[PDB]
C-alpha cells in the first residue's frame, strides 16, 4: 500500500499530481519486490551509477482525465480493462510535413505500446526512448569503453497508433484479457558521441537493440551502408534518405490544468502527449531484491507535450536535443535549451 | 526447485508481414481493405435452441426467416493483378545463453552448464533445421498459401558474400527436409544459424520475401483484432494508405511451431509452456501427465549427469522452449 | 450432445465477378454506373391509407398528385456495345474432412468417421454436379440471366492439361443435368472436384469468364449495398474507375443453392440451417419439422450405423446425408453459447 503524495514541485510545464487536488482517493509506504509482479526499471542517477525505480499510475490523475475527456470525442479514447477508463488521444491523425555525428536512419518498431502514460496514447515514451538509447551504449560500451553518447535526437517519419490486443499465454487457460493500444512508429535519431573517430559498422550493428517499448525494432539490410558517422550535423542532416518527418521538443508554456491542456490541444490538434519523466514518490532506498541491487524508489509518471519542429536554416541544434538533467526531486530527458 | 525470480529475453525476433501488391507493369503498391455490410441468415443455434434440447416458442418460422446484418473487413486482390509479394524480417539472437534475470546463482549456473552441453552434445543443427522449415515452406503465412497457385520464397542473409538463395515453387517441390537440404545453399543458412546462436553477443538477419499467386480477386485473410463488426484487421500505414498486416506475435508463433516431441504425436504444435492448441483445442503437456516445461525444468540436475531418444527429445523441447522465453517463476 | 465450441471452416471460397463491356474493336472497359436522381409518384399504401380506414383529413386528390423525388444507381450498357463479359474464380479447398475447432474428441471423431464413411458409400458425384450445375449453367449471374438473348460460360480449370472447358449458348443448349453430361469434359471436371473433396491437401481451382449479349442499351442488376438513396450498387476500383460487382457472397449463395431435399421439393433453396427461402420470407426447415441442420446432426450415430448395417441405404436417410455434407461444406459456428 502507497499513500505518500508528491515530494517536491515540478517546471510549470511538466504535469505530476502535485499541481491538482490529489483528495479522490478510495502517509505510509510498506511493498513487497520479490515474489510481486509490478513492473521495475533503471536510469542513471549520476554519470557512473543507476538508480532503480517502480512507476506506479497515480488514480487522482486518471480520474481528473476520466472526468474531464467527456464530450471531447476529437481527443478521447476509450479502453477495457478485465471498467473504462478513457484518456487523451494524441490529436487526429500523424502527418509528415562537438563533432563525430553517428546516425541510424529508418529504424522501424513493429508492434510497440502506445500506453505511455496510463492518462494518454500515442507516441511510445521518451523515457523507453531514452531507456533503449542508453541499452545502446551498454552494448557499444563492451567494446569500446570510452564510446559515451552527450545527447540524441529523436526525428519520427510515421506514426499510427491503433486498438489491438495481446493474447496472452496460458496459465488451466488463459488468463483475464487486457486491452492496450500498440503503435509502429517509424523514427531516426541522431546521436552526438564523445569518440571523436570512426567505427567500424559491423560492431556498431551487431551492438543495436532490437526491443523498443516492448516492440522489434529492425533496421532494413539496405540501409546498412547508410549507418555512418560525420563530423556535423548540418551535413548530417542533408544525408538521411527520408525527406518526410518531424523533430520532437518540448513545450515550453504551462500546461498547469488539463482544461487548459485541451484548450492548447484544440488549436492545432497535432502536437503529441506522452510520458517524458518520472516523478518519484519516495527518496532513493535499498531494498533487498533491486533490479541490480540499486536503489529503489517508488516514483509516477509525467506527461509532457511533444513539439513539432521543422528542421531548416536558422534552426539552432539546442532546441532538439535531448537528455537526462538528473534532478534531485525528479528524473526525466528533456531539450537542453531551458535553463 | 524453481527460483523465487527468473526471466529470459526472447532470442528469436521476427518483424511483421505487409502485403505488397506487384502490378503487371512491374510498380509495387500497398494493399487495401475496405469495411463490407452483408445480410446474413439467422443460423446460430441459440436464436432457435435456447432452451436445451427443444425449441424456443418465441422463435416461429416467420421470425427465422428475417436477415440479421453483419460488418465486416473485406481485403482481395485488385483485377489485373499480377502476383502479391509478402516481406519481413526474422532476427536470431544469443539470449538463450545467458539467463535474463535470476535470484539464484545456483539456477544460474546450472542453466549456463545445461544450454552449454547441450550444444556441445546435441549440437544446434536439428533446431535451426526445424526453424528454417517453417520459414522456408511459408508457414508464416497461414491459410494465405492454401488455395494460392505457386509461392515462391527469397531470403536475403546478412552476414551474405553471394547471391541470394531463393526456393521456387513449394507446393510441389520443397515439401521434404531431404528437398530442403538438396538446395545450395542450405547447409550454409544452417551454418550460419549455428553460429549465430552459438557466438556470443551473434546476430543472424534474414530479409524474406515470398511472391503469392492467387487466382482472379483471390481472398486475402490477414490477422485480426483481438478486442455488428464481426471481423476486423489488424493494419498499419504503409506510403500513407493503410494495409492489412499478419501481425508480429503470429509470426513468431508460426515460425516456432515445430513441437513435434510431446506423447502421441501427430502434428507439431507451437512450442509453449503446455501443448496448447487451437484447432482441436485442449492442452497437450497438461502437467498432471508431467510433460509440461515445469516438470521438465526440474530435472535439470538430473539430466546434466545422463548428457534414448527420450532424452533428446526433451532437450530439443526444453531448449525450443528456453528460445522463446519467459517469467518460468 | 453438441460441443460448446465446435466450428467448421469454408470449403468453397468464390469472388467477386468483375463486369467488363468489350467493344466490336474487342477492346475491353471496366462498366461504370451513375446515380441519377427520378421522380415518382406518391403511390405507398401509408401515404394513403393508415392500419385501419384510409386519412381523408390530410390525404385530398390534389396532395396526392404531387411529385416525390427518388435517387437511385443505374447501370446500363453503353451503345455500341458488343457484349457484357463477366469473369470470377472459385477454390473447392476441402476443409470439410476435419473440424476448424472442436472441444469434445469424441464429436470430432464422430464427424470425421461420419464423413469417411459417407465418402466410401455415397460418391460425392450427386454433391460435386449439384454444385458445378450452378457454376456452369449461369446460376452466379442471378438476373442478369433473364432478358438477355443468350449467354456463354468459359472456364480454365486447374489443374489442367489440354483443352479449354466452355459451353456456348447455355440457354437452349444445356438446359439440365442429362444435357450438361454429353459434354466431353463433364466427368473430367466432376472428378476433379470430388478427388479435391476426398483428400487431405485436395485442391481445385476454377477461373470462370461468362459473356451476356444484352439488348441495346439494357440495363444490368449487380449487388446492392446493405447500408439519401433507395438503393446503391457495390462497387471496386478498377484501372482506376469505379465498376459495380456482384460481391463474393452473393455468387456463394448462387453456387450453393442446391437444397431440394426438404419435405415440400418444389424449387432448390440456398443451403442453410433451417432452410430459409427469402421470396417467402419462410423457412421449410424450422426445428419443429424435425429436419433442420441440429436435429440432422444429432443423428449422427444413428447415421452412421445406417451407413455401416446394409449396403444399400434408404433413399430419405441418403438426401438427410446430402443436406447434412451440404451444411459441412458450406461451414459456420454450430456450438451452443
Amino acid at each position: 500500500v502507497i499513500r505518500t503524495q508528491a515530494l517536491g514541485e515540478l517546471p510549470s510545464f511538466l504535469l505530476s499530481s502535485s499541481k491538482i487536488p490529489p483528495y479522490h482517493w478510495s502517509t505510509t509506504i510498506n511493498v513487497t519486490l520479490a515474489p510481486n509482479y509490478l513492473t521495475q526499471i533503471s536510469l542513471p542517477d549520476s554519470d557512473t551509477s543507476y538508480i532503480s525505480l517502480s512507476p506506479v499510475a497515480s488514480l487522482s490523475m486518471q480520474s481528473h482525465f476520466h472526468q474531464r475527456l467527456q464530450d471531447e470525442n476529437r481527443h478521447s479514447a476509450i479502453t477495457r480493462f478485465s471498467g473504462a477508463f478513457r484518456m487523451l488521444k494524441s490529436g487526429a491523425k500523424f502527418s509528415s510535413p562537438n563533432g563525430s555525428f553517428l546516425v541510424l536512419p529508418n529504424i522501424r518498431v513493429c508492434g510497440a505500446t502506445a500506453l505511455s502514460s496510463p492518462v494518454t496514447v500515442g507516441i511510445p515514451s521518451l523515457t523507453a526512448f531514452f531507456g533503449f538509447v542508453h541499452a545502446f551504449e551498454r552494448n557499444i560500451n563492451r567494446t569500446t569503453s570510452s564510446f559515451r553518447v552527450e545527447s540524441f535526437a529523436i526525428c519520427v517519419h510515421q506514426l499510427h497508433v491503433e486498438k489491438r490486443g495481446l493474447t496472452a499465454e496460458f496459465v488451466i487457460s488463459a488468463p483475464a484479457t487486457r486491452d492496450d493500444w500498440q503503435c509502429d512508429v517509424v523514427f531516426s535519431l541522431i546521436l552526438n558521441t564523445n569518440f571523436a573517430q570512426h567505427i567500424d559498422q559491423d560492431t556498431l550493428v551487431t551492438s543495436l537493440p532490437k526491443r523498443l517499448a516492448r516492440g522489434s525494432a529492425k533496421i532494413a539490410i539496405d540501409d546498412f551502408k547508410h549507418i555512418n558517422s560525420f563530423s556535423t550535423l548540418e551535413t548530417a542532416i542533408e544525408s538521411l534518405p527520408i525527406e518526410a518527418g518531424r523533430w520532437l521538443s518540448l513545450y515550453a508554456q504551462s500546461n498547469n490544468n488539463l482544461s487548459d491542456l485541451l484548450a492548447a490541444m484544440t488549436e492545432d490538434h497535432q502536437l503529441m502527449a506522452s510520458c517524458v519523466g518520472y516523478h518519484l514518490l519516495e527518496e532513493p532506498k535499498d531494498k533487498p531484491n533491486s533490479l541490480r541491487g540499486y536503489k529503489h524508489a517508488i516514483a509516477e509518471c509525467i506527461i509532457g507535450l511533444i513539439n513539432s519542429i521543422t528542421f531548416s536554416s536558422e534552426t539552432d541544434p539546442n532546441t532538439i536535443f535531448w537528455s537526462l538533467k538528473n534532478y534531485q526531486n525528479y528524473l526525466v530527458v528533456q531539450p537542453r535549451s531551458i535553463n | 526447485k524453481l527460483p523465487t525470480n527468473l526471466a529470459y529475453e526472447r532470442s528469436i525476433d521476427p518483424s511483421d508481414v505487409c502485403f505488397f501488391v506487384v502490378w503487371p507493369d512491374d510498380r509495387k503498391t500497398p494493399l487495401t481493405y475496405n469495411s463490407r455490410t452483408l445480410l446474413g441468415q439467422m443460423e446460430a443455434a441459440s436464436l432457435a435452441y435456447d432452451v436445451s434440447g427443444q425449441p424456443i416458442k418465441s422463435a416461429t418460422a416467420e421470425a427465422l426467416a428475417q436477415g440479421n446484418p453483419h460488418q465486416v473487413d473485406f481485403c482481395h486482390v485488385p483485377y489485373g493483378a499480377s502476383h502479391i509479394e509478402c516481406s519481413f524480417s526474422v532476427s536470431f539472437s544469443s539470449e538463450l545463453r545467458q539467463p535474463y534475470k535470476c535470484n539464484s546463482s545456483k539456477v544460474k549456473q546450472t542453466l549456463v552448464q545445461l544450454v552449454e552441453l547441450y550444444e556441445t552434445k546435441i549440437g544446434w543443427t536439428e533446431l535451426a533445421t526445424r526453424y528454417l522449415m517453417n520459414i522456408c515452406n511459408g508457414k508464416w503465412l497461414w491459410k494465405n498459401t492454401r488455395k494460392a497457385y505457386c509461392w515462391n520464397i527469397v531470403l536475403t542473409p546478412w552476414p551474405w558474400n553471394g547471391e541470394k538463395v531463393g526456393f521456387e515453387d513449394i507446393r510441389t517441390n520443397y515439401t521434404s527436409r531431404q528437398d530442403f537440404k538438396n538446395n545450395k545453399n542450405w547447409s550454409a543458412i544452417v551454418e550460419m544459424i549455428k553460429t549465430a546462436f552459438s557466438s556470443t553477443d551473434g546476430l543472424a538477419i534474414f530479409e524474406v520475401r515470398a511472391t503469392l499467386h492467387l487466382p482472379t480477386n483471390a481472398m486475402v485473410r490477414p490477422s485480426q483484432v483481438f478486442t455488428q463488426n464481426s471481423r476486423v484487421f489488424q493494419s498499419t500505414t504503409i506510403d500513407g494508405e493503410r494495409s492489412p498486416i499478419l501481425g508480429a506475435f503470429k509470426t513468431g508463433a508460426a515460425i516456432a511451431t515445430i513441437d513435434d516431441w510431446y506423447p502421441e504425436a501427430t502434428e507439431p504444435l507451437r512450442v509453449g509452456r503446455f501443448g496448447v492448441h487451437r484447432e482441436d483445442v485442449t492442452c497437450y503437456r497438461h502437467p498432471s501427465t508431467g510433460k509440461d516445461f515445469f516438470s521438465i525444468l526440474q530435472q535439470a540436475e538430473h539430466y546434466i549427469e545422463v548428457l534414448a531418444q527420450e532424452t533428446i527429445n526433451d532437450m530439443h523441447f526444453l531448449m525450443a522452449n528456453l528460445i522463446k522465453g519467459g517469467m518460468f517463476q
